[PDB]
């Protein structure tokens, strides 16, 4: 097959600055058969550039494409917050039709500390026998973050489920959710519940806590 | 004597150079011709050729019934003249 | 208006067969090609096959022996059939219309989620997250212990979208958990109510969980 | 009576399914027709139409291993 290799795999682009991503084919393609798609998390891909360089409906003029033979590229003239997405090239000349390996574009912005919120278990869950404690670590930058759970002042590692968002298209931040699950009985046998967030914005963690008996 | 496609009294000559709409229209006018009228080309075999080329109203000829916000839109075009 | 809509079984057991229907409108299947493309969770796009207007059909050779495509022009339907399903086949399945030339894909369906697993379908429990005890307040909803994907979640029937974070579902063993946070001006809550709306089509679940301002 | 391109006694009929070369050639044969000859078309007004469609020589008509390539094609038949 005609394998399309995209570079880089992930790119952090400076705001308002020109950025280019590349698509390298294992076999030569006529430029009419090379297209680009944009995909945002939770949505279908959308046709972005057709026949190497022709912008699709609704695509801002800051987008462009160029190339020939085995080497193609997509350029954004000025990186905008809403341009964060994964981009795929595709060839339509030979079977099997193939998509590129994908490039995820992210955007740079000022460092931001996470807004941390902690939530005790609901009565619905408690009365059914379960107990999940939830911590949101919201709207931070850059993306690297660690969460530590403590029960009664000591680290708790098991029973944790973590999920992270991709970059927000509006404010260019990242968010994370962390859920610690115990049974109601186990939850009631301890008092202090703490989530600690370690991020580059501080040498000290951002900490949220509650005491069950309060 | 039609160096192109013949349909219902008119000859359709292909111009393979991609142009913006107004340039395509100008070029047909230079040849005492017009761009295809969408109501005149409603036959499958002909649309197979004329699809995605400029119609006389500034929209592409299509087998559907937009896609109308295209930046720097360039298309091929046919120039049409009565035989 | 061009539309493509996938309809699939959602969950199928390993080594069993799969059938997905793509129903199109706004164009004739005699006039344009339609391709099937899939995307495993967090992965890239894999083209599966195409059927053109005249019926010409080609496949990805990495799957050809296991995959078939057919269509009904009169009913505007394209079909994808797969046999000997494996875990790897778990993916979002899309159908997409080809442009008239060069095999770009101009219109895509919203996709259908397909999971290959022996695990049971299970409805989520939907739990309110309130500060049961600044200028902003954060609330949430915990959508716990469901299978398979997907769920949909909105706040106040979609009228509350600013300051929302809905976190991708995570699978642990045979059950998913998802969560969502919503942040509003503190003075507005609980005077103005906030409700998370959760749908899990696989279990015919529709839940509206109001975040009640319960105390300690 | 040629619903396509008529040139010097031959009718060129466009087939719009993208096909591999062998499939395209088999279709024209079934239609008692041939694919265009690249030498017959290159110096003529047909070239802009038949460019990048299958030539009878197994290659897309212009102005490598192509066995997996798919293109549209014309089937050509003499009119008497």
């Amino acid at each position: 097959e005609l394998v399309l290799t995209q570079s880089p795999t992930t790119m952090a682009a400076s705001p308002g600055e020109k950025i280019t991503i590349t698509c390298s084919a294992s076999s030569s393609i006529s430029s009419n058969y090379l297209h680009w798609y944009q995909q945002k998390p939770g949505f279908s891909p959308k046709l972005l550039i057709y026949r190497t360089s022709n912008l699709a409906s609704g695509v801002p003029a800051r987008f462009s494409g160029s190339g020939s033979g085995t080497s193609y590229s997509l350029t954004i003239g000025t990186m905008e917050a809403e341009d964060v997405a994964t981009y795929y090239c595709q060839q339509g000349s030979s079977i099997p039709f193939t998509f590129g390996s994908g490039t995820k574009l992210e955007i740079k912005r000022a460092d931001a500390a996470p807004t941390v919120s902690i939530f005790p278990p609901s009565s619905e869950q408690l009365t059914s026998g379960g107990a999940s404690v939830v911590c949101f670590l919201n709207n931070f930058y850059p993306k690297d973050i660690n969460v530590k759970w403590k029960i009664d002042g000591s680290e708790r590692q098991n029973g944790v489920l973590n999920s992270w968002t991709d970059q927000d298209s509006k404010d260019s931040t990242y968010s994370m959710s962390s859920t610690l699950t115990l049974t109601k009985d186990e939850y009631e046998r301890h008092n202090s519940y703490t989530c600690e967030a370690t991020h580059k914005t501080s040498t000290s963690p951002i900490v949220k806590s509650f005491n069950r008996n309060e | 004597s039609c160096n192109g496609l013949y349909y219902q009294g008119s000859c359709y000559i292909l111009h393979s150079d991609y142009q913006m709409f107004s340039d395509a229209a100008a070029n047909c006018t230079a040849e005492s011709s017009t761009l295809p009228n969408k109501s005149d080309v409603m036959i499958t075999w002909l649309i197979d050729y004329v699809e995605d080329t400029w119609g006389s109203d500034g929209n592409p000829i299509t087998k559907t019934t937009q896609d109308s916000d295209v930046s720097q839109e360039v298309r091929k075009y046919f120039c049409v003249k009565t035989m | 208006q061009v539309q493509l809509k996938e309809s699939g079984p959602g969950l199928v057991a390993p080594s069993q067969s799969l059938s997905i229907t793509c129903t199109v409108s706004g164009f004739s299947l005699t006039d344009y090609g339609v391709s099937w493309i899939r995307q495993p969770p967090g992965k890239g796009l894999e083209w599966l096959g195409v059927t053109w207007g005249g019926g010409t059909t080609y496949y990805n050779s990495a799957l050809k022996s296991r995959l078939s495509i057919s269509k009904d022009n009169s009913k505007s339907q394209v079909f994808l059939k797969m046999n000997s399903l494996q875990t790897d086949d778990t993916a979002m399945y899309y159908c997409a219309k080809h442009k008239a030339s060069y095999n770009g894909l101009d219109y895509w369906g919203q996709g259908t989620t397909l999971t290959v697993s022996s695990a049971k379908t299970t409805a989520p429990s939907v739990y309110p997250l309130a500060p049961v005890c600044g200028s902003s307040v954060t609330l949430g909803c915990l959508v716990k212990g469901y299978f398979p994907e997907p769920v949909t979640l909105t706040w106040n029937s979609g009228s509350l979208s600013s300051g929302v974070h809905t976190f991708p579902a995570v699978l642990q063993s045979d059950l998913y958990t998802l969560s969502s946070s919503v942040t509003v001006t503190s003075s507005t809550w609980p005077s103005q109510s906030i409700t998370c709306n959760v749908a899990h089509p696989a279990s015919s679940t529709k839940v509206d969980k109001k975040i009640e301002p319960r105390g300690p």
